[PDB]
């Protein structure tokens, strides 16, 4: 909005303003080893206690 | 209606069937399941051995086409490229069981100098240790104890005292690769190394094979140097040097490469060589060559290598041991 | 490296207890706060054989 | 069996570089680490290959050889997605470097540093602060050529010192300074002050000069004798009629087959191993290659 | 207001401190080091403000 004045300054007419914000990405890993011997034994079937 | 074509649909969609589906990766994962039959068959990785029964075996999946095993016979069966496995290679060598002493640490990487003559049935393989005492607290001790009177190991290279001279000693001798199985017999031991492959024990209850190296003789090229990459492969060299004292062997360890290391290693062996091109030898034709250098295998960075002791004969040996490793053999090169 | 001679990995039913033992821990046993201690990473963190 | 990486941007690009970083989809570069996720810094060449700092050539050279290959993908405001390239698989690569050399197909890439420019590598990512610096890609005969031109520099570089002979300076520049190639003729950015690293290497070189120099063998320099005078051949056209008088003076005993033979042995060994001192980088192997597509199957 | 500069010698373009300090002619230098004068006396580390 504006102000209306008595003197002669110039008047400021409507004005607006258009602003635009935008998004951001962000990634996250780890890693974990494991030994073939446990990934493995996994599938078997023990056959003894 | 006429027969489609010489082609039959319907007919190469179950064929194709069999050809399409990959391998399984990228799983997604919720913290709520945080363990799932799906989860399972990603990380299973399919051991290959068997009980000895026919249905065990197709149990297995030892009898499928492709060079590994895939478990549940034809079920999941056609993937055929997944995480490129590649078995082992194997090799098979006949020894005077008193050239070989029994008590190895079942990792150590082996030498087999090439014989001159035709037509034989044994071979002649060496430790680290039996090139030690061949060529002639440390090693000194240790290898005294293990092998004794040098002279059996003398009477297989003959030529040992004119191939050093002429500086053509390392081209008959080929590294082989990692011990993995010994059978102990009285006259004709069977050794079984691990030649350009995942070097993996082949005993019924697997355990993890590790390579070992005396630490007297191991040195690390990369510390010994010291932005710079940090790649994932790590790689073993032999350097067999022919210096003023006498032959010597020694092993090392990089990440650089090779036109790199082959500059490191002249860098590295200054000091030997103005010492021997001064006292004893200065120049002659064939005298000329200095030593060579080949590599052993590939390990994984940032790991491998601990150290530990070779307990035999009541005494000890600070020795070094490398985890995971991949053997791969290439020629000698002439460092000079 | 350096067990520093006192400890079996044998698998054993370990008892879970609330207190806390993370903290500090790291830096506890570089400088040799307690000896016989192992440090076991990735691969190395799995039960032993029987 | 899954090889991505996801370099994050910390700062959103302007529409202009995302149009200029989509050009070079399919394009190699080297990343640091071999992880799933990583920062802009350790993405480029551009590092090692500064504006504040010289070019060496040699230690970039060594920068590739230490790092990993990777293939980009995909290009986003916030994100550049590769694959990293391991020993054991095969990959689709595309021809889109500038300085333009046409591949053929079942031939050998070798990968060389920005050699033919800095300004034809770079792309300038204002907003991130960093400049992505590509390594330029070459068939292997010509990649050789430009690697020889390069060293001969650093020495004839050095050796004429400040000569106001017209000679000097202009045909070390008029030879080394330029490769031509079909059609064309390419000029190399050759570094104002030879550094480290590129005469440490000729000083390995010269190492095994002196070995050779004193094993020639004997016969093979009595040939190219009475080569020069009594028959006219193309390779021996550069030798005028003037033979050089080192040969006449290093060459007096008679040939004795006995001696020049183990000569042979001897030399040749060195020579098997000096070729490890020329490879100095990573070499690709391609099998497939489209000259429209512009796009090869490299192994 | 009075004076133009304390010290010529490094206040200058073409002077002896700008010289040492400023980009534009340290080719040669190790990259490693970290120097302090940098902040103040490099040119692209200015006009960035």
């Amino acid at each position: 909005p504006t102000i209306a004045h008595g003197d002669g300054r110039r008047p400021s007419k409507q004005r607006t303003f258009i602003v635009v914000k935008n998004c951001h990405k962000h990634h996250i890993s780890t890693e974990m080893e494991l030994s073939m011997l446990d990934l493995e034994i996994l599938h078997s079937i023990p056959e003894t206690p | 209606m006429k027969v489609q074509g010489s082609v039959d649909r319907r007919r190469l969609q179950r064929r194709i069937a069999g050809l399409l589906p990959p391998p399984a990766r990228r799983l997604n994962i919720s913290r709520g399941s945080e363990f799932t039959r799906d989860v399972r068959g990603l990380v299973e990785e399919h051991a290959q051995a068997s009980s000895l029964s026919a249905a065990a075996v197709w149990r297995a999946g030892l009898l499928a086409p492709g060079e590994v095993a895939v478990a549940g016979g034809g079920s999941g069966g056609g993937s055929f490229s997944w995480s490129g496995w590649r078995p082992p290679v194997f090799g098979d060598f006949l020894i005077h069981a008193s050239s070989f002493n029994n008590a190895e640490a079942t990792g150590t990487p082996l030498f087999q100098f090439k014989q001159s003559d035709p037509f034989s049935g044994v071979d002649a393989v060496f430790t680290p240790l039996s090139l030690f005492i061949l060529m002639n607290g440390g090693l000194t001790r240790m290898a005294n104890l293990l092998y004794d009177s040098p002279a059996t190991l003398a009477d297989l290279v003959p030529d040992f005292g004119r191939l050093v001279a002429d500086r053509r000693f390392h081209n008959f001798i080929t590294p082989v690769g990692p011990l993995v199985e010994n059978i102990k017999s009285t006259y004709l031991n069977k050794i079984t190394t691990v030649v350009h492959g995942p070097v993996v024990s082949k005993a019924i209850p697997r355990s993890t094979v590790k390579v070992t190296v005396p630490q007297e003789a191991f040195v690390d090229l990369d510390a010994w140097l010291s932005l710079q990459p940090c790649p994932a492969d790590a790689r073993l060299y032999v350097a067999l040097t022919y210096e003023e004292a006498g032959p010597r062997f020694t092993f090392f360890q990089s990440s650089r490469g090779h036109c790199q290391i082959m500059n490191i290693l002249r860098i590295y062996y200054s000091p030997s060589i103005m010492h021997r091109y001064a006292v004893v030898q200065p120049l002659h034709i064939e005298e000329l060559t200095f030593g060579a250098v080949a590599c052993l295998g590939t390990f994984s960075a940032t790991d491998g290598w601990r150290r530990s002791a070779f307990n035999y004969r009541g005494s000890s040996l600070p020795v070094v041991e490398i985890d995971s490793f991949y053997s791969n053999v290439s020629d000698w090169e002439v460092i000079l | 490296m350096a067990s520093n001679e006192g400890v079996e990995n044998r698998p054993f039913p370990y008892l879970t207890v609330d207190a806390d033992l993370l903290s500090n821990l790291r830096q506890s046993a570089a400088e040799g706060l307690f000896h016989s201690f192992d440090l076991l990473v990735g691969k190395d963190a799995r039960e032993a054989g029987i | 069996m899954d090889l991505k990486v996801v370099v994050s941007l910390s700062s959103r690009l302007y529409t202009d570089e995302i149009a200029k970083m989509q050009q070079r989809i399919g394009c190699i570069l080297p990343l640091a680490s071999t992880h799933g996720t990583q920062n802009v810094q350790g993405l480029g060449l551009g590092q090692v290959y500064s504006l504040e700092t010289v070019p060496d050539y040699v230690s970039m050279y060594n920068y590739l050889s230490d790092c990993t290959l990777a293939v980009l993908d995909e290009v986003s405001v916030d994100s550049l997605i590769l694959t990293k390239i391991v020993p054991g698989q095969t990959y689709a690569i595309k021809n889109k470097y500038q300085p333009f050399f046409q591949w053929h197909g079942t031939g050998s890439l070798s990968v060389m540093p920005p050699v033919f420019g800095r300004e034809h590598a770079t792309v300038k990512l204002e907003s991130n602060d960093v400049d992505i610096v590509f390594p330029m890609v070459l068939p292997t005969p010509i990649a050789e050529e430009v690697l020889q031109k390069i060293l001969l520099f650093n020495v004839y570089s050095r050796v004429v010192m400040q000569a106001p002979g017209n000679a000097d300076m202009l045909d070390v520049h008029m030879h080394l300074g330029s490769v031509s190639y079909l059609g064309h003729h390419y000029e190399l950015a050759l570094p104002e002050v030879p550094g480290p690293l590129g005469l440490a290497l000729l000083d390995n070189l010269s190492l095994y000069f002196c070995i050779m120099v004193t094993l020639l063998p004997r016969a093979s320099m009595r040939l190219v004798r009475g080569l020069i005078r009594h028959e006219h051949h193309d390779l021996l056209n550069l030798f005028q009629e003037m033979v050089p008088d080192e040969i006449a003076r290093i060459d007096l005993d008679d040939l004795s087959v006995a001696d020049d033979l183990s000569r042979m042995r001897v030399m040749m060994t060195y020579l098997q191993s000096l070729a490890s001192l020329f490879n100095l980088g990573p070499r690709l192997a391609t099998a497939a290659y489209s000259q429209e597509t512009l796009t090869a199957t490299c192994w | 207001e009075y004076r133009s500069t304390v010290n010529p010698w490094a206040s200058q373009l073409g002077s002896l401190g700008d010289i040492m300090y400023n980009s534009s002619y340290r080719q040669t230098a190790v990259p490693g080091l970290y120097s302090p004068c940098r902040a103040f006396f490099n040119k692209e580390e200015l006009l960035r403000n």
